[PDB]
RNA sequence: UGACGGAGCCAGCGAGUCUAACCUUGGCCGAGAGGUCUUGGUAAAAACUCCGUCGGGG
């Protein structure tokens, strides 16, 4: 249960940018 | 007045028939589709004469070859020695487009 | 100043393909002798 | 000092080669002998220059 | 300088100055019984047990140049005539020997 | 401590995912601080693995691409029998150009598992073996010394071959892995394989790789990374990265 | 240039044909050192230079 | 059986006969077929021949043996100024 | 100087320049002896200007040829035309006219296209 | 009416600072435009002679 976590990390980082 | 000496027809190995009058490499490649040089390798593994007939070459060297072939990954032998409804969519797309044009 | 004062009185490099010393194969003894 | 020394020995050798050529140019009846090692040499005929 | 020597289904030409093999004739169905060069040295004749002979150009193993079918019984002996150069006198196991003209 | 966690998770989901089921290696992303100043070529410099041997020279399809006359090398590496079972194909580059043009090339790409070239032919090669070979670090043809003889300047170098030495080199290549330099700062080495070895193997591999890359000696190959090492992401090809060691 | 090559007249004779040369591949060879005597040296000049 | 004549030998003629015991024995029709020499190849023997009378090279004797064996026995056989000075 | 004579031979798109200078009797073709002119069936097409007129006439001159253009058979026909024209032209220059005549009668009675160009210029019928 | 290797051997036209793909997996930097590197997938002389080898199709 880590893969989708880091996916959300990437997604949310870029939309925050 | 007698001369001393040391045969079979088409033979069966590995639930397959093997030739009688062609040489050993062609016999082992008739064993299903494996490489000619791979059979040459296996023949060297037997330390068998290469150009002997298939009517010679008795059952103990036959079973030695059987062991070798059934165990390729055990005598250090590599694996290379081993081995339109979319068209419905496009025709529908075609008829609809041409309906539209010829209508306009 | 003893070596050079003695004078006044007395990794396969190549010429033309220098992809070699970057690109060589650094073999070893185990890599040589381990008979597979 | 050491670098001066190597400069001098090298110029000496260049003058050796050049001097041998100049005298190949001069006269005489030479002979081109070839050593084992690859080095060539010349040996003149036994004659008095006049 | 060369000599033929038969085997099972294999006529070999050995050399003489190098005492090794030179050439191999191996296109025979059953075991091949007699091999003999001609007079002049050109041709090799070889009769095998199926009952056919083949005469073909020695030192040229790939031109089965003239295949004469003798009797259906095996032909143990196939020799070229020495005095003439072109009559192949063959034998058989059919108790009857023949003089073919090649 | 986190590396094994990320690793097991990605392992699990890569047998699970359909598109992720079809690829068979792991890539490592070392992101340096400052860029390596080395301009890129395709001379794949090799790194060693002390503990574990990755692939097996008695498993991989090999193409060998040699100098011109090819008589000497072909007969010798075929008749030595310590390499007779070793190479799948031997080709000189004149034959390669005269035989393979078009997309028979791509047939050779899909057919052969590893390509190794003579050291003095590698630079000439990228034309004939084509462009689709020079994609990433998958089938970059390596380069091996073959005769074990140095050309002293202005000397006719002897032409020779010793099969023992060539099989030694190929055993080295097939036993460890290789990076390739960048003008940038992020590089990804090839390590691991899916079914062939496991988590402790790959972890010790990772440690040895970063240790060799950060070794301040071995200047053409060891002393290469300049600046502070930032991170290392583990991923296979079609995956998303997994972060490790962000300090 | 192609039209000139078409009216070449293969009987023309100019006098400097005795100095100027050609190839086997047809087009003409021009020296890099200028004159008709500026090709090569003699033994007395070469000896003095040495 | 084989017969060969006029090769460089004290024997003008020789007749070599081969007898299925290793025994290849060589005889001669100018001394009334009295046995001259003999080899004992191991197995039974099917054929023998000596290389012909015009060998001009190393002669041979081959015998071919009933267990698939050939045994071969072979008998083998400055300056231009200086000179004008 | 040297006694030296140049001739030319020509088939479909080949060419062949022969220099004949008086020497010791060698024959070379593109820097190799004539006995390796290549297609090996037509080597006797090349040898026939030698063996129609005997070897000695070539024992005393040094014929040296270069060809280019064309294919196998065309280069063969250019070589032999150039050699035949070379031998008869040197004989007119630096020996007698009588032996020029005997040479040219030999080559013409056997095969005139040793000496003249076999130009299959077209025909509109 | 040939396969498969090697090895030899020969053309004639072409010469505009212009000649040429598509997707992809991610890292870094930038406020963005984009830039840089990384990873995978799909599109693009022959005959001839010579020497050995071989002897219905998915």
């Amino acid at each position: 249960d880590y893969y989708q976590q880091v996916q959300r990390g990437k997604q949310d980082k870029k939309i925050s940018r | 007045s007698l001369v001393v000496q040391e045969f079979q027809h088409i033979l069966r190995l590995l639930n397959t028939n093997v030739d009688g009058n062609i040489k050993i490499v062609y016999a082992l490649t008739t064993i299903k589709g494996v490489g000619r040089r791979y059979s040459n390798l296996v023949c060297k593994k037997a330390d068998v004469d290469l150009h002997k007939r298939a009517g010679e070459l008795t059952q103990e060297e036959l079973e030695r070859i059987v062991q070798i072939m059934q165990n390729p990954t055990h005598y250090k032998i590599p694996a290379w020695f081993l081995n339109h409804t979319l068209a419905n969519n496009v025709e529908s797309k075609l008829r609809d487009d041409l309906e539209r044009l010829k209508k306009i | 100043l003893e070596d050079i004062q003695q004078s006044i009185l007395k990794f396969v490099k190549d010429h033309r393909y220098p992809g070699l010393t970057p690109g060589l194969a650094p073999v070893g003894l185990s890599d040589e002798e381990d008979s597979s | 000092v050491k670098q001066h020394l190597q400069r001098e020995t090298q110029l000496k050798q260049v003058q050796q080669r050049m001097d041998a050529q100049r005298e190949l140019l001069k006269k005489g009846s030479k002979k081109k002998i070839v050593d084992s090692s690859g080095k060539i040499s010349f040996k003149w005929k036994k004659q008095r220059k006049r | 300088h060369d000599f033929a020597v038969t085997s099972s289904t294999r006529v070999q030409i050995f050399s003489s100055r190098t005492r090794q093999v030179i050439k191999t004739f191996s296109r025979f169905k059953d075991v091949v019984y007699s091999a003999s060069f001609r007079s002049d040295g050109k041709l090799l004749c070889a009769g095998d047990a199926t009952g056919l002979v083949s005469v073909y150009d020695s030192y040229n193993p790939r031109t089965i140049l003239l295949s004469i079918n003798a009797s259906t019984h095996p032909t143990h002996v196939t020799k070229f005539h020495t005095q003439d150069n072109k009559i192949l006198a063959t034998a058989s196991d059919d108790r009857v020997t023949r003089l073919w003209d090649i | 401590g986190l590396a094994e966690k990320a690793l097991k998770a990605l392992i699990l989901q890569c047998e699970e995912n359909p598109s992720l089921k079809n690829d068979k290696d792991i890539h490592i992303i070392i992101n340096t601080g400052k860029k390596m100043g080395i301009n890129r070529d395709n001379i794949p410099r090799i790194i060693p693995l002390t503990k574990y041997k990755l692939f097996k020279p008695r498993d991989l399809n090999i193409l060998l691409i040699t100098k011109d006359p090819s008589a000497l090398y072909r007969e010798t590496l075929t008749k030595d029998e310590h390499t007779s079972e070793l190479f799948k194909e031997i080709i000189s580059v004149k034959n390669l150009r005269r035989r393979f043009k078009g997309s028979k090339l791509t047939q050779l790409y899909k057919d052969f598992d590893l390509v190794v070239a003579d050291y003095r032919v590698h630079h000439l090669l990228p034309e004939v073996l084509g462009s689709r070979f020079y994609h990433g670090s998958k089938k970059l043809p390596y380069m091996i010394r073959m005769s074990k003889e140095v050309k002293l300047k202005r000397q006719q170098m002897v032409e020779k071959c010793d099969p023992i030495y060539v099989r030694a080199q190929l055993r080295s290549i097939c036993k460890n892995t290789s990076y390739i330099p960048n003008n940038d700062n992020c590089l990804s080495v090839r390590v691991g394989y899916i079914q062939k070895h496991s988590i402790p193997e790959i972890l010790q591999n990772i440690q040895d790789t970063i240790n060799f890359l950060t070794d301040k000696s071995k200047r053409p190959q060891g002393g290469v990374i300049k600046g502070g090492i930032i991170s290392i992401f583990v991923k296979t090809s079609n995956s998303t990265s997994l972060p490790i060691y962000q300090f | 240039l192609r039209e000139k090559a078409k009216e070449r007249n293969p009987d023309e004779y100019y006098h400097a044909m005795h100095s100027r040369k050609t190839d086997a591949k047809g087009l003409l060879i021009s020296s890099r050192h200028g004159d008709e005597e500026d090709e090569s040296l003699s033994m007395d000049q070469v000896k003095l230079l040495k | 059986l084989d017969y060969v004549e006029n090769f460089d030998s004290p024997m003008q003629s020789a007749l070599i006969a081969s007898s299925l015991d290793g025994h290849v024995k060589v005889f001669d029709p100018l001394d009334n077929f009295q046995v001259k020499f003999g080899w004992k190849f191991s197995g039974p023997v099917l054929s023998c021949a000596v290389s012909p009378s015009t060998a001009q090279g190393n002669r041979h004797l081959v015998a071919g043996l009933s267990s698939g064996l050939l045994a071969i026995r072979t008998k083998k056989k400055k300056s231009n100024n200086f000179q004008r000075m | 100087a040297v006694p030296s004579v140049q001739t030319f031979g020509k088939k479909k798109s080949a060419t062949a320049v022969a220099h004949v200078k008086a020497g010791k009797g060698l024959i070379k073709v593109n820097g190799s002896p004539i006995t390796l002119v290549e297609p090996e069936i037509l080597r006797f097409k090349v040898y026939e200007p030698l063996l129609l007129v005997g070897l000695d006439k070539f024992s005393n001159i040094d014929i040296r040829v270069r060809v280019t253009g064309g294919g196998h058979v065309s280069q063969v026909y250019a070589i032999r035309q150039a050699i035949a024209k070379g031998l008869v032209a040197y004989h007119q220059k630096y020996v007698d006219e009588q032996s020029k005549n005997e040479l040219k009668k030999a080559f013409t009675s056997y095969d005139r296209t040793l000496l003249i160009a076999d130009s299959r210029r077209p025909e509109p019928k």
